[PDB]
């Protein structure tokens, strides 16, 4: 609980990972940036 | 009492997660709070699966 | 109506006129439905309930009195 | 009057209160523009001089006399700009010799106006309807969101009260040319004093949410000659 | 205070027991405040009411 | 509150009595030049000798070009010219013949 | 490993998590506002088939999302829990459980509001929820109840955070620190927290009353049944106006801190304006009712309200001139915080100018509910919140991460948002004088060119947000490069013509707190020793 130097671990995400080198999670962030208004329009109308 | 000291000694000599306190309660809650939670959550958003596929097309 | 029908506002100069029609109508009703002969004392403030007060509420009260059931919180006497 | 594309000035005044309030607001915004220019020149000269400032001063803190000078300057400035505002509000909030009344209790998503002051033929009230014209009904001779089923006639050169209320939701009786706008609570009752001076056609809308059909709830009024207005109230 | 309140409650708050059966002769002067439409109710089976209290309305 | 200014001057000389490096010279020069007061030739010479106690000619350049460009003071030149001339002739630091022709 | 990001007993993790949540909400709101402006780009049905119900649904979504999930959480929580108990010398802040409970009751609000926005009926009454405009007859379904629950939980979270901040200020003060000479940020947060504690409960009680009306079908504020919705209208006003102060005053404190730590000179009238801000906090309960001039109040009441509302307006100009003197006589650098503060102050001067134009009651009759009022509060709220948050981020990113941020990208970002804001907001004067009628999905086509330029500015803002996220990626991927080379700013303040290179190197920052020279956030046990000051 007290082993955080505070240089790169403060972010609530893991930098390590070959499947997600901050490339898949951040592309999901890209998707969800415009996802909610698009789906809100799609529920009742067309985009 | 005659059990608090024994429990404290056991905890001191064996540090483990989940507190080793409510095993039967954990088995009654967590697997149930998973399976029953899925069984109560999934149908609500799976009912419109048949209706799913709306392209907003009319004639 | 050449810019002067009742002169300066004296009944209620304020813009809000919520509790305005009921007082202007209770006296008229009392003077009318007491003998049905003379209305001279209550023959000066006609425009108070004719123009200053909406006629929709007046006609609603008249219809309610005609049908025997009234909606306002009034007294029978 | 009528909103116009790429306009540069306020519509023609329809009541003396409108011209008075617009002139007083013009003087107020004159003061506001001169003080804004003051602040802008402050910022410009300060940044231009101190983009190459050699020394940074550090020991100027209060300057109590001149401090209270610019502390009491805004108070007297606002009092000076409020005295004409005080007299304008004191004159406007009162009603001086009103002549007749027109009422507008519009239902949900459309307007309804009442002319109970004038009698149609003998004693009976004057009342009509007015509904929006959509795209489908937008034929050759009507305006989208600016044309309604029936126009609202106003007595020219006559002091007129606006006893406005609503039925279900608050509806905003808006006529920008006349300088009149009051939100009408369904249970309450509000009246204002005004009088039209010239003859012309003015358009309005509902600047208060109603519901699904809040947008298509326009206000279309007009002014004609006094004999024509009396004849219209006679026939309707 | 408790005993006098209990006495006055036992005295003046016991005349509503017979309200279920009463001739329509002393009915209060009602108006649009009552007997108005509401949201249609489909839940349940008994009388299509939220709670089984058939005393709120005396008109059939 | 138009407080006294000679108190900070006396602080400058008492720190000169406690001066231990060029750091104190930098601090006192910054503090003195920060104030609205124009330094007299006496305190200017005191600052110059404080800077020369470590014998750093660049600090002399600093203090001289700071005197030349300390405060606009309604664009005071002739007083600045004579003051720089005398504080130059006292020791001799010819530098204006190099950076000016650039 | 997950207790750090789920049961964070330290304030910094909660701060950065609130920042992430707020930035996500803000980008979603910006995207959907771009969609809305595209719908209002040209009259008719070009992308959305009319659906005025849906139009007002996204309008209220816009308003509620940006007000309740972008401006509020990060802008107060991060700065408070990162500075207020840290600069005072406290070791660790108390009540981690309260903050965790607030976080974990937040997703209730997010999910419930998402469901409320994503139902067929939906609530679409806008930021105003006064019945019978907010009646269940038009906006049926569960949308109102979910919105009410989200309101309640967000209010509880904010109130508990304010309580934690207040108790930390009152108890965790170090021995060597006077109360009268507290920094402007501390007093700003103090006033904001107390105003929140005195404002949120009233709105919460009103919202609970509306929830009871909607559930038990009673008659309190409905027009039928002798109700008075004006009571809840006044409650909402006495929330929003103090809530406007809550949103703005911490921005004032942040700007004061930036200018004090940058200009290298004290703020003019620092203690005097601390007293003035205390007076503002004490008197904010008297100028909350300058919007109800047309409801039907008496003329004398109008006079009292207008007198109050232009007699409490002097401290705005006082702060303007005080910061003008703070940047006067000192050194100003061509840095992003300087330009952010300058733009914020200038546009705030125009916003206050418009507000003073609105202060008069006689002009309000022809000016209320026109385009001018909405233009005015869009001015003040937009510039205040957005520019304060941008300045805070660009001024605090090396303070919390230590990884430098590109100067060129920051400057082009500022230019993009600035030009977008100016091109959007300049024509609003003509729009107000003509009388553009508000909240219409199909407005008259007279304002077509102005709507086009507004849409262009909105799209500029959206591509600026794309630049924001790309700048975040660039920082995350090349902070080491930024530290290696000069592509990013290394030091906050430039040296003066008094300092030697070595002296400035060993005296890089002379500020009022150790945070600037405090190393990148240490472990959960920091400030093990009390702070001594004389
Ligand atoms: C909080 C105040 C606020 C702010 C900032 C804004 C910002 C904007 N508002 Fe809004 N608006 C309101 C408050 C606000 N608004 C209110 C109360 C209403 C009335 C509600 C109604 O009646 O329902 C309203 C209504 C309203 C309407 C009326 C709806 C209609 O009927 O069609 C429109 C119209 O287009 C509009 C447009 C905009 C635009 C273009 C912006 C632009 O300024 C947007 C630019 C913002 C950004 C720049 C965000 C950047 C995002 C980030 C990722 C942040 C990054 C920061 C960090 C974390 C470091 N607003
Ligand atoms: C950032 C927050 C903020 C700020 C600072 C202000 C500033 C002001 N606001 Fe505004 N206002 C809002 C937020 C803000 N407002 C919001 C959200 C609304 C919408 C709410 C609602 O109506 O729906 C609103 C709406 C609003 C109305 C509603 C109009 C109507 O009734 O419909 C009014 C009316 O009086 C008003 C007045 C003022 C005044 C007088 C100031 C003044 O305090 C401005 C202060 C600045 C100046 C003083 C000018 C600069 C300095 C000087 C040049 C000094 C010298 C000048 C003088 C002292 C005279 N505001
Ligand atoms: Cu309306
Ligand atoms: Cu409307
Ligand atoms: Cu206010």
């Amino acid at each position: 609980v007290h082993f955080k130097d505070g240089v790169y671990e403060n972010i609530p995400f893991k930098v390590k990972g070959r499947k997600t080198p901050y490339a898949l999670s951040h592309f999901g962030f890209f998707a969800i940036g415009f996802a909610v208004p698009f789906v809100a329009c799609y529920v009742q109308l067309k985009k | 009492a005659n059990k608090v000291i024994q429990l404290q000694k056991i905890f001191q000599s064996s540090t483990k997660p989940l507190w080793w306190r409510h095993p039967r309660s954990a088995l009654y809650l967590y697997p149930f709070y998973a399976i029953f939670a899925v069984a109560v959550v999934t149908p609500l958003l799976y009912i419109p699966n048949a209706i799913r596929g709306i392209k907003a097309k009319k004639a | 109506s050449p810019l002067h029908t009742v002169g300066f506002d004296a009944r209620f100069p304020q813009q809000n006129q919520t509790k305005h029609c009921w007082q202007s109508y209770v006296d008229y009703h009392k003077c009318v439905n007491m003998k049905g002969e003379d209305f001279a004392p209550c023959k000066v403030f006609w425009k108070t309930y004719n123009a200053l007060c909406p006629l929709d509420w007046i006609e609603k009260w008249d219809d309610q009195r005609e049908k025997g059931i009234f909606a306002g919180d009034i007294n029978s006497d | 009057d009528v909103p116009t594309p790429y306009a540069c000035y306020f519509q023609d005044s329809a009541t003396p209160n409108q011209e008075g309030i617009l002139e007083l607001h013009d003087n107020i915004m004159f003061y506001l523009l001169v003080i804004l220019g003051l602040v802008s020149w402050m910022l410009y000269t300060i940044v231009m001089t101190y983009s190459k400032n050699p020394i940074a001063y550090k020991y100027i803190k209060h300057g109590q006399t001149i401090e209270v000078i610019w502390t009491i300057f805004p108070a007297v400035i606002l009092l000076i700009i409020a005295f004409p505002s005080f007299i304008l509000l004191y004159l406007c909030d009162e009603v001086i010799s009103p002549a007749m009344t027109i009422k507008a209790i519009g239902y949900q998503w459309y307007w309804k106006y009442e002319y109970s002051d004038f009698i149609n033929d003998s004693g009976e009230t004057v009342e009509f309807e007015s509904y929006v014209i959509p795209d489908e009904l937008l034929e050759e001779g009507q305006l989208r969101l600016l044309d309604t089923d029936t126009s609202m006639v106003v007595p020219v050169d006559t002091h007129i009260r606006f006893v406005v209320t609503a039925a279900d939701v608050i509806h905003d009786f808006a006529i920008p040319s006349l300088g009149i706008k009051v939100d009408a609570t369904p249970g309450r009752l509000n009246q204002v004093s005004a009088l039209i001076q010239r003859e012309g056609v003015f358009y309005g809308a509902c600047s208060e949410l109603c519901g699904t059909g809040h947008a298509n709830m326009p206000i279309k009024i007009e002014a004609v000659s006094l004999p024509k207005f009396l004849e219209w109230l006679n026939e309707q | 205070t408790a005993v006098n309140t209990y006495f006055v409650e036992k005295e003046h708050a016991e005349h509503r027991e017979h309200l279920k059966h009463v001739p329509d002769s002393e009915w209060p002067r009602d108006y649009e405040f009552m007997n108005i439409r509401s949201k249609p109710f489909f839940w349940g089976d008994g009388d299509k009411t939220l709670f089984w209290n058939p005393v709120v309305n005396r008109h059939i | 509150d138009e407080e006294t200014f000679e108190e900070f001057t006396a602080r400058y000389e008492k720190e000169f009595d406690e001066a231990y490096d060029l750091f104190e010279v930098q601090r006192v020069l910054n503090n003195c030049f920060s104030y609205d007061l124009v330094p007299a030739p006496a305190v200017i010479e005191k600052a110059l000798r404080a800077a020369r106690r470590v014998n750093d000619l660049p600090t002399a350049i600093r203090v001289f070009e700071a005197l030349k460009y300390k405060v606009e003071n309604e664009d005071q030149y002739k007083a600045y010219l004579d003051e720089l001339k005398d504080v130059r002739q006292e020791l001799g630091v010819p530098l204006k013949e190099e950076l000016f022709p650039s | 490993m997950v207790q750090r990001w789920l049961y964070s007993t330290n304030a910094k993790d909660i701060a950065v998590l609130y920042f992430m949540l707020a930035i996500f909400s803000g980008m979603a709101g910006t995207a959907m506002s771009l969609i809305i402006r595209l719908e209002l780009a040209a009259p008719g049905s070009q992308y959305l088939h009319g659906n005025s119900q849906l139009f007002n649904v996204l309008v209220v979504g816009h308003a509620v999302l940006m007000i309740f999930f972008l401006v509020m959480p990060a802008l107060i929580g991060g700065f408070g829990n990162y500075l207020l108990p840290l600069m005072i010398g406290a070791t660790d802040t108390a009540f981690p459980r309260i903050n965790n409970i607030a976080f974990w009751v937040l997703p209730m609000g997010l999910v419930c509001l998402v469901t409320s926005t994503l139902v067929e009926s939906g609530a679409g009454t806008g930021w105003t929820v006064y019945p019978p405009l907010s009646s269940i007859q038009a906006h049926s379904g569960p949308s109102v109840d979910l919105a009410i629950f989200a309101l309640h939980l967000t209010s509880i979270s904010s109130l508990l955070g304010a309580i934690n901040f207040i108790v930390t200020t009152l108890n965790m003060r170090t021995n060597g620190m006077t109360m009268h000479k507290l920094p402007l940020f501390v007093w700003s947060i103090f006033i904001t927290a107390f105003l929140l504690l005195l404002s949120l409960p009233v709105l919460s009680a009103g919202i609970t009353m509306l929830l009871l009306d909607r559930n038990f079908n009673t008659s309190f504020f409905e027009v039928s049944g002798g109700g008075d919705p004006i009571l809840y209208e006044h409650l909402f006003w006495f929330f929003g106006h103090p809530e406007v102060y809550i949103l703005i005053i911490p921005g004032f404190g942040i700007i004061s801190h930036v200018v004090s730590t940058y200009s290298k000179k004290p703020v003019f009238g620092e203690i005097s304006m601390v007293y003035a801000m205390a007076s503002i906090g004490l008197l904010g309960f008297l100028v909350w009712s300058h919007h109800m001039y047309i409801v039907g109040l008496d003329a004398d009441t109008r006079a009292y309200f207008t007198s109050a509302t232009m007699i409490i307006a002097i401290p705005t100009g006082i702060k303007i001139f005080s910061w003008l003197a703070t940047i006067h006589g000192g050194s100003i650098r061509l840095a992003t915080p300087m330009l952010y503060a300058i733009a914020f102050l200038f546009l705030f001067t125009m916003g206050g100018l418009t507000g003073v134009a609105l202060a008069n009651a006689s002009l309000d009759v022809a000016f209320h509910d026109t385009y001018y009022v909405v233009g005015h509060f869009h001015y003040v709220l937009s510039m205040g919140a957005i520019f304060s948050l941008f300045a805070g981020y660009y001024y605090w990113s090396p303070q919390i991460l230590g990884l430098n941020y590109n100067e060129k990208l920051a400057q082009i970002q500022f230019w993009l948002i600035f030009i977008g804001a100016n091109v959007i907001f300049f024509p609003m004067h003509f729009l107000g004088i003509n009388g553009m009628p508000r909240r219409i999905p199909d407005y008259p086509d007279a304002f077509a060119g102005w709507n086009y330029v507004a849409s262009i500015g909105s799209f500029i803002a959206t591509l600026s947000l794309f630049l924001f996220i790309y700048i975040l990626y660039d920082q995350l991927v090349n902070g080491l490069n930024n530290k290696v080379n000069n592509k990013s700013v290394i030091y906050n303040k430039a040296p003066d013509f008094v300092e030697s290179n070595t002296i400035f190197n060993l005296n890089t920052v002379k500020s009022s707190s150790i945070e600037f020279l405090l190393t990148s956030p240490p472990a959960v046990h920091s400030f093990n020793t009390p702070a001594v000051q004389s």
